[PDB]
Protein backbone atom coordinates (compact mmCIF):
# COMPACT_ATOMS: atom_id res chain seq x y z
CA UNK A 1 0.00 0.00 0.00
CA UNK A 2 1.09 3.60 -0.47
CA UNK A 3 1.41 5.94 2.51
CA UNK A 4 0.39 9.56 1.92
CA UNK A 5 1.83 12.31 4.07
CA UNK A 6 0.36 15.80 3.89
CA UNK A 7 2.25 18.57 5.67
CA UNK A 8 1.97 20.71 7.57
CA UNK A 9 -1.04 20.19 9.84
CA UNK A 10 -1.07 23.94 10.48
CA UNK A 11 0.32 26.70 8.25
CA UNK A 12 0.62 30.22 9.72
CA UNK A 13 1.00 32.85 7.01
CA UNK A 14 0.71 36.59 6.56
CA UNK A 15 -1.68 38.07 4.01
CA UNK A 16 0.22 38.62 0.78
CA UNK A 17 2.76 35.86 1.37
CA UNK A 18 2.78 32.64 -0.58
CA UNK A 19 1.89 29.39 1.13
CA UNK A 20 3.15 25.95 0.09
CA UNK A 21 1.50 22.70 1.14
CA UNK A 22 3.06 19.28 0.67
CA UNK A 23 1.59 15.91 -0.31
CA UNK A 24 4.09 13.03 -0.53
CA UNK A 25 3.76 9.28 -1.08
CA UNK A 26 5.75 6.20 -0.06
CA UNK A 27 5.83 5.20 -3.72
CA UNK A 28 4.76 6.35 -7.19
CA UNK A 29 1.08 6.92 -7.88
CA UNK A 30 1.38 7.45 -11.63
CA UNK A 31 -1.23 5.29 -13.36
CA UNK A 32 -0.40 3.09 -16.36
CA UNK A 33 -2.59 5.29 -18.56
CA UNK A 34 -0.11 8.06 -17.85
CA UNK A 35 -2.24 10.20 -15.54
CA UNK A 36 -1.68 10.91 -11.86
CA UNK A 37 -4.95 11.31 -9.93
CA UNK A 38 -3.70 13.63 -7.19
CA UNK A 39 -6.30 16.26 -6.31
CA UNK A 40 -6.47 19.31 -3.99
CA UNK A 41 -9.59 20.52 -2.15
CA UNK A 42 -10.37 23.45 0.20
CA UNK A 43 -12.93 23.19 3.03
CA UNK A 44 -13.76 26.52 4.60
CA UNK A 45 -15.31 26.62 8.05
CA UNK A 46 -18.93 25.43 7.93
CA UNK A 47 -18.76 24.64 4.19
CA UNK A 48 -18.63 21.70 1.79
CA UNK A 49 -15.21 20.83 0.34
CA UNK A 50 -14.54 22.35 -3.12
CA UNK A 51 -12.13 21.31 -5.88
CA UNK A 52 -9.07 23.43 -6.56
CA UNK A 53 -6.69 21.30 -8.64
CA UNK A 54 -7.31 17.96 -10.45
CA UNK A 55 -4.78 15.54 -11.98
CA UNK A 56 -1.83 17.27 -10.24
CA UNK A 57 -1.67 20.56 -12.09
CA UNK A 58 -5.07 21.24 -13.63
CA UNK A 59 -6.64 24.23 -11.90
CA UNK A 60 -10.46 23.82 -11.82
CA UNK A 61 -12.46 26.52 -13.61
CA UNK A 62 -13.23 29.41 -11.26
CA UNK A 63 -10.24 28.89 -8.93
CA UNK A 64 -8.06 32.03 -8.87
CA UNK A 65 -4.77 31.66 -10.74
CA UNK A 66 -3.00 32.30 -7.41
CA UNK A 67 -3.45 28.57 -6.76
CA UNK A 68 -1.28 26.01 -8.50
CA UNK A 69 -0.49 22.32 -8.11
CA UNK A 70 2.79 20.68 -9.07
CA UNK A 71 4.74 17.63 -8.17
CA UNK A 72 5.90 14.37 -9.57
CA UNK A 73 5.58 10.72 -8.90
CA UNK A 74 5.80 10.75 -5.15
CA UNK A 75 6.05 14.44 -4.18
CA UNK A 76 3.31 17.01 -4.73
CA UNK A 77 2.86 20.64 -3.92
CA UNK A 78 0.00 23.12 -3.69
CA UNK A 79 1.26 26.73 -3.92
CA UNK A 80 -0.85 29.81 -3.17
CA UNK A 81 0.80 33.09 -4.12
CA UNK A 82 -0.37 36.38 -2.50
CA UNK A 83 -2.58 34.76 0.22
CA UNK A 84 -5.80 36.62 1.07
CA UNK A 85 -8.55 36.27 3.68
CA UNK A 86 -10.74 34.14 1.38
CA UNK A 87 -8.05 31.50 1.28
CA UNK A 88 -8.25 30.71 5.03
CA UNK A 89 -9.56 27.23 5.72
CA UNK A 90 -8.41 23.60 5.52
CA UNK A 91 -6.63 22.24 2.48
CA UNK A 92 -6.57 18.50 1.75
CA UNK A 93 -4.73 16.53 -0.93
CA UNK A 94 -6.56 13.46 -2.13
CA UNK A 95 -6.05 10.39 -4.27
CA UNK A 96 -8.50 7.55 -4.71
CA UNK A 97 -6.43 5.46 -7.14
CA UNK A 98 -4.24 3.61 -4.62
CA UNK A 99 -4.99 1.84 -1.30
CA UNK A 100 -5.60 3.41 1.17
CA UNK A 101 -7.71 5.76 -0.96
CA UNK A 102 -7.90 8.84 1.21
CA UNK A 103 -7.73 12.55 1.96
CA UNK A 104 -4.60 13.83 3.66
CA UNK A 105 -4.52 14.92 7.30
CA UNK A 106 -5.35 18.45 6.17
CA UNK A 107 -3.47 21.76 6.37
CA UNK A 108 -5.28 24.61 8.17
CA UNK A 109 -4.19 27.94 6.74
CA UNK A 110 -4.04 30.39 9.69
CA UNK A 111 -2.86 33.98 10.35
CA UNK A 112 0.59 34.80 11.67
CA UNK A 113 0.87 37.18 14.67
CA UNK A 114 3.17 37.94 17.63
CA UNK A 115 3.58 35.38 20.41
CA UNK A 116 1.16 35.99 23.29
CA UNK A 117 1.06 34.20 26.62
CA UNK A 118 -2.36 32.91 27.84
CA UNK A 119 -4.48 34.53 30.47
CA UNK A 120 -5.24 31.61 32.77
CA UNK A 121 -8.17 31.73 35.21
CA UNK A 122 -9.36 28.89 37.46
CA UNK A 123 -12.86 28.57 38.97
CA UNK A 124 -14.13 26.45 41.91
CA UNK A 125 -17.43 24.41 41.85
CA UNK A 126 -20.58 26.58 42.35
CA UNK A 127 -22.84 25.88 45.29
CA UNK A 128 -25.58 25.02 42.79
CA UNK A 129 -23.53 22.23 41.26
CA UNK A 130 -22.30 21.01 44.63
CA UNK A 131 -25.85 20.73 45.93
CA UNK A 132 -26.56 18.52 42.92
CA UNK A 133 -23.69 16.22 43.92
CA UNK A 134 -21.05 17.19 41.37
CA UNK A 135 -17.97 19.36 41.39
CA UNK A 136 -16.44 20.80 38.23
CA UNK A 137 -13.34 22.98 38.33
CA UNK A 138 -12.83 25.18 35.28
CA UNK A 139 -9.76 26.75 33.86
CA UNK A 140 -9.70 29.17 30.91
CA UNK A 141 -6.38 29.79 29.12
CA UNK A 142 -7.35 32.67 26.92
CA UNK A 143 -5.93 34.57 23.97
CA UNK A 144 -2.56 32.92 23.45
CA UNK A 145 -0.37 32.56 20.36
CA UNK A 146 0.82 30.24 18.92
CA UNK A 147 -1.83 27.55 19.29
CA UNK A 148 0.21 24.85 20.96
CA UNK A 149 -0.30 24.66 24.74
CA UNK A 150 -0.20 22.02 27.53
CA UNK A 151 -2.43 21.97 30.63
CA UNK A 152 -1.88 19.89 33.78
CA UNK A 153 -4.35 19.43 36.65
CA UNK A 154 -3.10 18.66 40.18
CA UNK A 155 -5.16 17.95 43.30
CA UNK A 156 -3.24 18.32 46.57
CA UNK A 157 -0.10 18.56 44.42
CA UNK A 158 -0.48 15.21 42.62
CA UNK A 159 -1.21 15.22 38.88
CA UNK A 160 -4.77 14.36 37.84
CA UNK A 161 -5.77 12.71 34.55
CA UNK A 162 -9.24 11.18 35.11
CA UNK A 163 -12.25 13.47 34.58
CA UNK A 164 -10.57 16.16 32.51
CA UNK A 165 -12.33 17.48 29.39
CA UNK A 166 -10.86 20.15 27.11
CA UNK A 167 -12.17 22.43 24.38
CA UNK A 168 -10.38 24.77 21.95
CA UNK A 169 -11.51 27.75 19.93
CA UNK A 170 -10.70 28.46 16.25
CA UNK A 171 -8.28 31.38 15.71
CA UNK A 172 -9.83 34.69 16.73
CA UNK A 173 -11.05 36.61 13.65
CA UNK A 174 -10.15 39.84 15.38
CA UNK A 175 -6.88 39.34 17.27
CA UNK A 176 -5.67 36.08 15.71
CA UNK A 177 -5.21 34.41 19.11
CA UNK A 178 -6.45 31.07 20.42
CA UNK A 179 -8.29 30.16 23.60
CA UNK A 180 -8.70 26.98 25.62
CA UNK A 181 -10.99 25.67 28.36
CA UNK A 182 -10.28 22.68 30.61
CA UNK A 183 -12.66 21.23 33.15
CA UNK A 184 -11.90 18.70 35.81
CA UNK A 185 -15.17 17.05 36.80
CA UNK A 186 -15.34 15.32 40.22
CA UNK A 187 -18.11 14.03 42.51
CA UNK A 188 -18.95 16.24 45.51
CA UNK A 189 -17.60 13.37 47.64
CA UNK A 190 -14.19 13.37 45.97
CA UNK A 191 -14.02 17.17 45.94
CA UNK A 192 -14.64 17.37 49.66
CA UNK A 193 -11.79 14.83 50.22
CA UNK A 194 -9.11 17.21 48.85
CA UNK A 195 -8.18 20.85 49.27
CA UNK A 196 -5.72 22.07 46.65
CA UNK A 197 -6.86 22.37 43.02
CA UNK A 198 -4.36 23.53 40.38
CA UNK A 199 -4.52 24.27 36.68
CA UNK A 200 -1.02 24.63 35.21
CA UNK A 201 -0.17 25.74 31.67
CA UNK A 202 3.01 25.55 29.62
CA UNK A 203 3.33 27.62 26.49
CA UNK A 204 6.28 28.53 24.25
CA UNK A 205 6.09 32.06 25.60
CA UNK A 206 7.74 31.07 28.85
CA UNK A 207 9.95 28.36 30.34
CA UNK A 208 8.00 28.81 33.58
CA UNK A 209 4.54 27.19 33.66
CA UNK A 210 1.55 29.37 34.53
CA UNK A 211 0.05 28.01 37.74
CA UNK A 212 -3.42 28.93 39.01
CA UNK A 213 -4.89 27.24 42.10
CA UNK A 214 -7.65 27.51 44.67
CA UNK A 215 -8.13 25.84 48.03
CA UNK A 216 -11.54 24.49 48.99
CA UNK A 217 -10.76 25.92 52.44
CA UNK B 1 -26.73 23.35 -13.23
CA UNK B 2 -25.04 20.20 -11.92
CA UNK B 3 -26.79 19.33 -8.62
CA UNK B 4 -26.23 16.82 -5.76
CA UNK B 5 -28.51 16.90 -2.73
CA UNK B 6 -27.94 14.81 0.38
CA UNK B 7 -30.83 14.01 2.71
CA UNK B 8 -31.86 11.52 5.37
CA UNK B 9 -29.80 12.89 8.22
CA UNK B 10 -31.02 13.07 11.77
CA UNK B 11 -30.58 11.31 15.06
CA UNK B 12 -29.65 7.67 14.70
CA UNK B 13 -29.89 4.96 17.37
CA UNK B 14 -26.67 3.14 18.35
CA UNK B 15 -26.83 -0.32 16.79
CA UNK B 16 -29.45 0.91 14.34
CA UNK B 17 -29.44 1.73 10.61
CA UNK B 18 -29.72 4.79 8.43
CA UNK B 19 -29.84 5.29 4.70
CA UNK B 20 -28.63 8.60 3.29
CA UNK B 21 -29.61 9.61 -0.24
CA UNK B 22 -27.90 11.94 -2.74
CA UNK B 23 -30.30 13.11 -5.40
CA UNK B 24 -28.74 14.41 -8.60
CA UNK B 25 -29.83 16.42 -11.63
CA UNK B 26 -28.22 18.55 -14.33
CA UNK B 27 -25.91 15.96 -15.87
CA UNK B 28 -25.70 12.34 -17.02
CA UNK B 29 -25.64 10.35 -13.78
CA UNK B 30 -24.30 7.09 -15.26
CA UNK B 31 -21.24 8.78 -16.69
CA UNK B 32 -19.97 9.45 -13.15
CA UNK B 33 -18.29 7.75 -10.24
CA UNK B 34 -19.74 8.96 -6.91
CA UNK B 35 -18.00 9.45 -3.55
CA UNK B 36 -19.22 9.65 0.04
CA UNK B 37 -17.15 11.50 2.62
CA UNK B 38 -17.83 12.58 6.20
CA UNK B 39 -16.63 15.23 8.58
CA UNK B 40 -17.16 14.68 12.34
CA UNK B 41 -17.60 17.97 14.17
CA UNK B 42 -14.14 19.06 15.31
CA UNK B 43 -12.44 16.44 13.10
CA UNK B 44 -10.92 15.95 9.62
CA UNK B 45 -12.74 15.20 6.38
CA UNK B 46 -12.79 11.43 5.78
CA UNK B 47 -13.26 9.40 2.57
CA UNK B 48 -15.76 6.53 2.85
CA UNK B 49 -15.98 4.94 -0.58
CA UNK B 50 -17.02 5.38 -4.20
CA UNK B 51 -19.13 3.59 -6.78
CA UNK B 52 -17.87 3.63 -10.34
CA UNK B 53 -19.71 4.56 -13.53
CA UNK B 54 -21.60 2.45 -16.07
CA UNK B 55 -18.45 1.75 -18.08
CA UNK B 56 -16.86 0.29 -14.95
CA UNK B 57 -19.92 -1.70 -14.04
CA UNK B 58 -20.83 0.40 -11.03
CA UNK B 59 -18.43 -1.56 -8.79
CA UNK B 60 -17.48 -0.23 -5.28
CA UNK B 61 -14.52 0.59 -3.04
CA UNK B 62 -14.69 1.41 0.71
CA UNK B 63 -12.42 2.77 3.42
CA UNK B 64 -11.09 0.23 5.96
CA UNK B 65 -13.04 2.23 8.54
CA UNK B 66 -16.41 1.23 7.12
CA UNK B 67 -15.91 -1.65 4.68
CA UNK B 68 -18.41 -4.40 5.43
CA UNK B 69 -20.58 -2.07 7.52
CA UNK B 70 -21.69 0.61 5.01
CA UNK B 71 -23.07 0.04 1.54
CA UNK B 72 -22.98 2.39 -1.41
CA UNK B 73 -25.56 1.94 -4.15
CA UNK B 74 -27.14 3.93 -7.00
CA UNK B 75 -30.49 3.98 -8.76
CA UNK B 76 -29.59 4.70 -12.35
CA UNK B 77 -33.16 5.34 -13.41
CA UNK B 78 -33.67 7.93 -10.72
CA UNK B 79 -30.15 9.38 -10.61
CA UNK B 80 -30.00 8.87 -6.86
CA UNK B 81 -26.99 7.66 -4.85
CA UNK B 82 -27.34 5.94 -1.44
CA UNK B 83 -25.21 5.28 1.62
CA UNK B 84 -26.59 2.46 3.74
CA UNK B 85 -25.06 2.74 7.23
CA UNK B 86 -25.59 -0.36 9.36
CA UNK B 87 -25.04 -0.90 13.12
CA UNK B 88 -24.57 2.82 13.84
CA UNK B 89 -21.79 3.86 16.21
CA UNK B 90 -21.11 7.17 17.92
CA UNK B 91 -18.12 7.62 15.55
CA UNK B 92 -20.65 7.89 12.76
CA UNK B 93 -21.87 11.26 14.08
CA UNK B 94 -20.81 13.56 11.25
CA UNK B 95 -21.86 15.64 8.27
CA UNK B 96 -21.98 13.40 5.21
CA UNK B 97 -21.19 14.62 1.70
CA UNK B 98 -21.66 13.07 -1.73
CA UNK B 99 -19.61 14.14 -4.77
CA UNK B 100 -19.36 12.97 -8.39
CA UNK B 101 -15.95 12.19 -9.84
CA UNK B 102 -14.84 12.24 -13.47
CA UNK B 103 -12.27 13.91 -15.74
CA UNK B 104 -12.63 17.00 -13.55
CA UNK B 105 -12.34 14.94 -10.30
CA UNK B 106 -14.83 15.86 -7.49
CA UNK B 107 -15.92 19.06 -9.18
CA UNK B 108 -19.42 19.10 -7.68
CA UNK B 109 -20.31 18.37 -4.05
CA UNK B 110 -23.59 18.29 -2.20
CA UNK B 111 -24.27 20.57 0.77
CA UNK B 112 -24.08 17.61 3.17
CA UNK B 113 -26.50 16.00 5.63
CA UNK B 114 -25.86 15.74 9.38
CA UNK B 115 -26.17 12.54 11.43
CA UNK B 116 -25.92 12.16 15.21
CA UNK B 117 -25.84 8.65 16.66
CA UNK B 118 -27.10 8.74 20.25
CA UNK B 119 -29.54 7.02 22.62
CA UNK B 120 -29.87 10.17 24.71
CA UNK B 121 -33.12 12.04 25.07
CA UNK B 122 -33.74 15.79 25.14
CA UNK B 123 -32.34 17.19 28.40
CA UNK B 124 -32.02 20.79 29.56
CA UNK B 125 -28.57 21.82 30.73
CA UNK B 126 -27.65 22.89 34.24
CA UNK B 127 -26.19 26.38 34.15
CA UNK B 128 -23.42 27.11 36.66
CA UNK B 129 -21.81 30.49 37.53
CA UNK B 130 -18.03 30.64 37.31
CA UNK B 131 -16.69 33.20 39.75
CA UNK B 132 -13.08 33.71 40.94
CA UNK B 133 -12.15 32.39 44.42
CA UNK B 134 -12.45 34.49 47.58
CA UNK B 135 -8.68 34.34 47.83
CA UNK B 136 -7.42 35.42 44.41
CA UNK B 137 -5.28 38.47 43.77
CA UNK B 138 -6.90 41.56 42.27
CA UNK B 139 -6.39 42.39 38.59
CA UNK B 140 -7.04 45.11 35.97
CA UNK B 141 -9.47 42.83 34.20
CA UNK B 142 -11.55 40.01 35.68
CA UNK B 143 -12.67 36.88 33.89
CA UNK B 144 -15.96 35.17 34.76
CA UNK B 145 -17.95 32.47 32.97
CA UNK B 146 -20.73 29.91 32.91
CA UNK B 147 -20.54 26.14 32.68
CA UNK B 148 -23.49 24.75 30.67
CA UNK B 149 -23.60 21.11 31.62
CA UNK B 150 -25.34 17.93 30.51
CA UNK B 151 -27.73 18.90 27.71
CA UNK B 152 -29.03 17.18 24.56
CA UNK B 153 -29.36 17.61 21.65
CA UNK B 154 -27.21 20.44 20.33
CA UNK B 155 -27.09 23.25 20.44
CA UNK B 156 -27.29 25.85 23.19
CA UNK B 157 -26.83 29.59 22.81
CA UNK B 158 -24.93 31.78 25.26
CA UNK B 159 -24.98 35.55 25.48
CA UNK B 160 -23.82 37.90 28.26
CA UNK B 161 -25.98 40.79 29.49
CA UNK B 162 -28.28 40.09 26.56
CA UNK B 163 -25.50 40.43 24.03
CA UNK B 164 -24.52 43.74 25.65
CA UNK B 165 -21.19 42.09 26.38
CA UNK B 166 -19.95 40.88 23.01
CA UNK B 167 -16.22 41.74 23.08
CA UNK B 168 -13.89 39.65 25.22
CA UNK B 169 -16.24 36.67 25.09
CA UNK B 170 -15.21 33.07 24.41
CA UNK B 171 -17.81 30.39 24.04
CA UNK B 172 -16.11 27.06 23.66
CA UNK B 173 -17.14 24.17 21.36
CA UNK B 174 -19.24 21.54 23.18
CA UNK B 175 -17.84 18.22 24.24
CA UNK B 176 -19.56 14.90 24.95
CA UNK B 177 -19.63 13.97 28.66
CA UNK B 178 -21.73 11.25 30.32
CA UNK B 179 -23.55 10.88 26.97
CA UNK B 180 -24.56 14.55 27.01
CA UNK B 181 -22.96 17.79 25.88
CA UNK B 182 -21.14 20.33 28.01
CA UNK B 183 -19.94 23.77 27.09
CA UNK B 184 -18.44 26.76 28.91
CA UNK B 185 -18.19 30.47 28.11
CA UNK B 186 -15.88 33.21 29.41
CA UNK B 187 -16.33 36.95 29.61
CA UNK B 188 -13.70 39.49 30.58
CA UNK B 189 -14.55 42.89 31.99
CA UNK B 190 -12.48 45.64 33.67
CA UNK B 191 -12.21 44.93 37.42
CA UNK B 192 -13.80 48.23 38.37
CA UNK B 193 -17.11 47.35 36.60
CA UNK B 194 -17.85 44.24 38.60
CA UNK B 195 -19.56 43.33 40.92
CA UNK B 196 -20.80 46.93 40.77
CA UNK B 197 -22.31 46.04 37.43
CA UNK B 198 -24.16 42.77 37.14
CA UNK B 199 -22.84 40.16 34.70
CA UNK B 200 -25.33 37.53 33.63
CA UNK B 201 -25.00 34.75 31.11
CA UNK B 202 -28.17 34.09 29.13
CA UNK B 203 -28.19 30.43 28.07
CA UNK B 204 -30.91 29.10 25.73
CA UNK B 205 -31.49 25.44 24.90
CA UNK B 206 -34.48 25.60 22.44
CA UNK B 207 -34.99 21.84 22.13
CA UNK B 208 -35.87 21.61 25.81
CA UNK B 209 -37.51 25.06 25.73
CA UNK B 210 -35.16 26.49 28.29
CA UNK B 211 -33.69 29.93 28.80
CA UNK B 212 -31.61 30.52 31.92
CA UNK B 213 -30.19 33.86 33.06
CA UNK B 214 -27.44 33.09 35.57
CA UNK B 215 -26.00 36.06 37.45
CA UNK B 216 -22.31 35.85 38.37
CA UNK B 217 -22.29 36.72 42.07
CA UNK B 218 -19.00 37.18 43.95
O1 LIG C 1 -11.56 4.56 -15.84
C1 LIG C 1 -10.98 5.78 -16.10
O2 LIG C 1 -10.53 6.03 -17.22
C2 LIG C 1 -10.88 6.84 -15.02
C3 LIG C 1 -10.38 6.21 -13.71
C4 LIG C 1 -8.88 5.90 -13.83
C5 LIG C 1 -8.43 4.97 -12.69
N1 LIG C 1 -9.10 5.32 -11.34
C6 LIG C 1 -8.61 6.53 -10.65
C7 LIG C 1 -9.61 7.18 -9.69
C8 LIG C 1 -10.99 6.85 -9.81
C9 LIG C 1 -11.89 7.31 -8.85
C10 LIG C 1 -11.48 8.26 -7.90
N2 LIG C 1 -12.49 8.87 -6.98
O3 LIG C 1 -12.14 9.42 -5.98
O4 LIG C 1 -13.63 8.61 -7.10
C11 LIG C 1 -10.14 8.63 -7.82
C12 LIG C 1 -9.21 8.06 -8.71
C13 LIG C 1 -9.29 4.12 -10.44
P1 LIG C 1 -10.33 2.70 -11.02
O5 LIG C 1 -9.89 2.13 -12.47
O6 LIG C 1 -11.84 3.07 -11.13
O7 LIG C 1 -10.14 1.66 -10.03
Amino acid sequence: DVLMTQTPLSLPVSLGDQASISCRFSQSIVHSNGNTYLEWYLQKSGQSPKLLIYKVSNRFSGVPDRFSGSGSGTDFTLKISRVEAEDLGVYYCFQGSHVPRTFGGGTKLEIKRADAAPTVSIFPPSSEQLTSGGASVVCFLNNFYPKDINVKWKIDGSERQNGVLNSWTDQDSKDSTYSMSSTLTLTKDEYERHNSYTCEATHKTSTSPIVKSFNRN
Amino acid sequence: EVKLVESGGGLGQPGGSLRLSCATSGFTFTDYYFNWARQPPGKALEWLGFIRNKAKGYTTEYSASVKGRFTISRDNSQGILYLQMNTLRAEDSATYYCARWGSYAMDYWGQGTSVTVSSAKTTPPSVYPLAPGSAAQTNSMVTLGCLVKGYFPEPVTVTWNSGSLSSGVHTFPAVLQSDLYTLSSSVTVPSSPRPSETVTCNVAHPASSTKVDKKIVP
